[PDB]
């Protein structure tokens, strides 16, 4: 049953417990931005 | 390079060949308007500090 219309889903739908696993890479660390940072000292270039 | 010309019209194939692959060289000094002894250096530039910190 669907929590939103409370009408039953056209086709049976396959349900169950199944194991699942949060991996390494987190979005809170490979999130990332700047405007006006360091840049190299031999050519003037962004740092990366 | 007028010594080159006569040399390329010579029937042979190989010998023409060279003499073009030579004069190409030549006449590139020519229209450029360098010096070949220039490719002998005597004074090294050196590149500035910053360039090399």
């Amino acid at each position: 049953y669907d929590g939103r219309t409370g009408e039953p889903f056209e086709g049976p739908i396959v349900v169950g417990q199944m194991f699942i696993m949060k991996l390494y890479h987190m979005v809170e660390d490979k999130m990332h931005a700047r405007s006006t940072g360091p840049y190299s000292l031999i050519t003037q270039q962004p740092l990366g | 390079e007028r010594e080159l010309l006569e040399e390329m019209k010579h029937p042979s194939r190989a010998r023409r060949a060279k003499a073009r692959k030579r004069l190409e060289v030549v006449r590139a000094f020519l229209d450029s308007g360098n010096r070949p002894e220039w490719m002998i250096l005597e004074a090294v530039p050196v590149l500035p500090p910053d360039l090399r910190p």
